[PDB]
């Protein structure tokens, strides 16, 4: 379907937490709580995409399949449904 | 409602929008606290709040969205962009950026941007596809400015004037030499209103630099489009510092096809400005200006240009010549020949209180053959032949009675004929 | 992919072709950045990569290969030369070296070359044994440049005039005076015309400074040879850089027994940049010229000559009268009489909108019986007999109304005869 | 017989040999391998010519005859054939 943006908060915070290279529990629709590590975000075509290198499949998914996130030393940040 | 409409908001109609609305104290006389504690209130409510603003962007990484109300100057109430924001949709200085915006958090002395909805006037995604203004390739000025407003009135007559002796073109790089005391400020408004009137889809914007605050309230009311300016008791960083903006901006706007015409005034005072902040090179002209002060000042009036893709950008500059100081005169000379029209003031004209008080003599454009049709270039040269071997103090006489006794120019050339 | 072809692709093109390899946000940035980025991309393919430019040697001892295009403005794309190639082929500023190039390494900011199979259009093995400029003899102009084509045009009356006043060959020293106001710039267009139509083997290049930057566009537009130019927003110091940059040039393919035109506009500008950048010696002239600074621009100009071995160098370079500035009244005062030809434009023709605006009387050249025949030549000492006691307007008139009727220069005096 | 000149990437790291004057491993196209110290590099008659000693031996052979050489601080660069 259509893309949305995010938001500028958790933009910052996801990036943030890339560069501060520390693992990110990461669910999917399953519920699977995986300390998943992301690179950096890639934009084709105004298409942003993530890929998760932890697992070694290095999958390139859409930002919009990620429910939500957390992180340990920090305070967890919600991503806006809408 | 947004940020712009509580911060314009009267004071009276905000005491009476908090006491509605419910809000806890209405004895805040300063108005940054109570827009704070309304938006915050909105925010913590869940309601969305949207605001909009002038991207600048500093050397540090980080830009603040600053509002051209204020004249684009520094305040508490400027919108924070994180440069990851910047990076990700790719933003430049003078984009106006319209969005959703987050309260403050803790440390935080500025509201940051919670999500961008439109840029230049666009959505995000077909604005960071947009070809850079230095690539664009320059063309001569063709299709014109009229100016004439065609009603007959007394206000019309130095319009009328302005279009036989110089005709003006959407990317034209125009200069107004002017001495002290010409008349210079009443030309300037008659122009603004002119253009507003004839050509409303053209952006318009006036940048004043070192003027009295007097002239900035009565320009803000007289000109329709976008008034930016700043006053002489304010330091020469801020001069720089609201041109570049202003220059910014327009280019932007002129990346996405528009039609972006600047009236500055006077470019004299923003040279002088760039003298002062510059660093010495060590190389100093005579004046006391340094040559390399000049580079900056040049960028800004050699941004003038037409187009072939699309859009143009329009800077018609007043130039202050015979003000007492050598500074002005030498940084006149250096802008002799960098501009495609020029208007020239005569002084003697305007003792005897006849306005507008321009030498015909010694004013015109480089090719009015793209401007003009056929039939009037040779009725602007059989005027031009007859009022060249006489005077110019009387020929300003004699253009307004006879333009006064006629309607239109079409008409004036005519008659002037048999 | 070459190089040169990348950089005379269009921006817009450019976007499309640097999409398509799967760059991203290329398009809010400068042609030179876009160029760069798509070479690198490319490279990674280990595809070979040719490139060409002009070697500009620095200070340091490196040089780096600046292409025409941009008016070898220094950028990314450059390619950059170690000290050691320039030994190990003797390389002066100037030659024109084309070969592979390799991408940069870490550590590097730009493209290096990695294998020389061309200079100055010859094997690089060829180019090392060429005689020096400095070393050539110079000659008089024997070699007539018949400014003519005889189709009958209107345009082509300019042409005809300024062979009957001052003719030119090859190896002239060229010098038009012309007011600000007498159509210089389309003089200057009806010469390098009739240079790519009549003579095709010379070598043109027209070099402009403190250019307005749509005159450059036109320029680029109507030149069949290369336009190189400095818009009036650059710093001194880049309108002193495409100077060398062109004389240097021309010398080296006039080592190789060339004929090389170059039109320059304007030697006033020219000596005004180099009173910046020179520094002070203590002898200031009138008008704040320093002694020294006009040393620079006499190189620039009394580089012209014809060389005793084949090949030849042409420098027909405008000055500028009466512009209101004494600093340009006292450059023209230097350059009085170092020109073997001079062309003088009148205002007062111009303002009669009779073109070409030529001073007849005031114009002509020095050893002219070498550049034509003896039955022209005499025939030419007729005519300016019976123009001696005209008017500069009545002359121009005149003889514009004589020419209209013939095709031919040659027809024209037979007529005249009877 | 015709000198074929070699990549101006080749040149310089000779060269940068030459006045380090380092103890370099250089094969010919036979491969006859030998450890000796660059001198200086030459041209004599458009042919450039490259001068190493090996306890004084001082010998002259052609660029294009010698096929790679490498150091402990340099890594190993293969000539082009062209």
């Amino acid at each position: 379907d259509t893309y949305q943006p995010i938001n500028c908060d958790d933009y910052d915070n996801l990036e943030l937490a890339c560069q501060h290279h520390l693992m990110l529990t990461l669910e999917l629709k399953d519920g699977e709580k995986l300390q998943a590590k992301a690179s950096d975000l890639v934009s084709r075509k105004n298409v942003e995409y993530l890929v998760v290198e932890a697992a070694g499949e290095t999958r390139e998914l859409r930002l919009d399949k990620i429910t939500s996130f957390s992180h340990p030393e920090i305070g967890t940040v919600v991503v806006s449904e809408s | 409602m947004n940020l712009t409409e509580l911060k314009n908001t009267p004071v009276s109609e905000l005491i009476t929008l908090g006491e509605n609305m419910g809000l806890e104290n209405l004895a805040r006389m300063r108005k940054q606290d109570i827009i704070f504690a309304i938006l915050k209130q909105h925010a913590k409510s869940g309601e969305d709040i949207f605001g909009d603003g002038v991207l600048e962007i500093l050397q540090d990484g980080f830009g603040f969205l600053r509002s051209a109300d204020s004249s684009y100057l520094a305040g508490p109430d400027d919108i924070y962009v994180s440069p990851s924001q910047i990076r990700r949709f790719n933003l430049r200085t003078g984009d106006t950026i319209s969005g959703k915006i987050r309260p403050p958090k803790e440390g935080e002395r500025y509201f940051a941007l919670l999500k961008v909805n439109e840029v230049n006037f666009d959505k995000p995604e077909n604005a960071r596809n947009k070809i850079l203004f230095e690539n664009l390739t320059p063309l001569h000025a063709n299709s014109r400015l009229r100016m004439e407003r065609g009603n007959g009135s007394t206000e019309d007559l130095t319009a009328r004037v302005l279009d036989l002796a110089s005709p003006i073109g959407r990317g034209q790089r125009g200069l107004i030499v002017a001495p002290p005391k010409a008349g210079k400020t009443m030309l300037l408004q008659n122009i603004a209103q002119s253009i507003a009137y004839n050509h409303p889809d053209c952006v318009l914007m006036v940048l004043l630099i070192d003027e009295r605050p007097e002239e900035v309230t009565e320009m803000q009311r007289l000109v329709k489009g976008e008034v930016v300016a700043s006053t002489f008791d304010e330091p020469a960083s801020r001069h720089v510092q609201v041109a570049e903006m202003v220059i910014e901006k327009a280019k932007r706007l002129v990346e996405h096809k528009k039609d972006v015409i600047i009236l500055l005034d006077s470019i004299t005072r923003l040279a002088r400005a760039y003298n002062t902040v510059v660093p010495a090179s060590g190389k100093v002209l005579t004046g006391g200006v340094d040559a390399n002060a000049l580079h900056r000042p040049k960028r800004f009036f050699g941004a003038a240009r037409n187009v072939e893709e699309g859009g143009s950008l329009t800077i018609i500059a007043t130039a202050l010549i015979d003000t007492g100081s050598k500074m002005d005169e030498v940084i006149y000379e250096e802008f002799k020949g960098t501009g495609n029209m020029e208007l020239h003031l005569s002084r003697k004209i305007a003792e005897k209180r006849v306005f507008p008080a321009i030498d015909y003599n010694r004013s015109g454009t480089r090719k009015e053959e793209l401007l003009t049709t056929q039939e009037e270039l040779q009725k602007m040269w059989i005027l031009r032949k007859i009022i060249h071997p006489m005077g110019e103090i009387d020929a300003m006489e004699f253009l307004i009675n006879k333009l006064a006794m006629t309607k239109t120019n079409d008409d004036f050339f005519e008659m002037m004929k048999r």
